[PDB]
């Protein structure tokens, strides 16, 4: 017999979420002045 | 005889601290950016500041 794959569509998640690196605190961004490169956004583990 | 330090001889040994080109420059004023006081107070209540 045979019969048909379970079908499993596969695309990017919801906002994208998840393809920014957020609330993970290694890999943060920033944003400063092009002087004074002294971050201003701090991220952190529970702020989600 | 109007543009020679009057010596007492020629190509003097030890030009002395006074009759040689110092150098002054004006006073360095620093706008010292923050007050460490408030500052230290306002991370003791909690904020977290973080910025330039």
């Amino acid at each position: 017999q045979a019969a048909p794959n379970r079908p499993n569509y596969i695309g990017f998640r919801d906002n994208f979420i998840g393809l920014m690196y957020y609330n993970s605190t290694g890999n943060m961004g920033v944003l400063a002045g092009q002087a004074s490169q002294l971050n201003a956004v701090v991220d952190l583990q529970d702020r989600n | 005889a109007l543009t020679s330090t009057p010596r007492s001889q020629l190509n003097p040994p030890n030009w002395p601290a006074a009759q040689v080109y110092q150098e002054n420059p004006a006073p360095t004023t620093v706008l010292l950016p923050r007050d460490a006081e408030a500052e230290v107070q306002m991370t003791n209540s909690g904020a977290q500041l973080a910025g330039g």
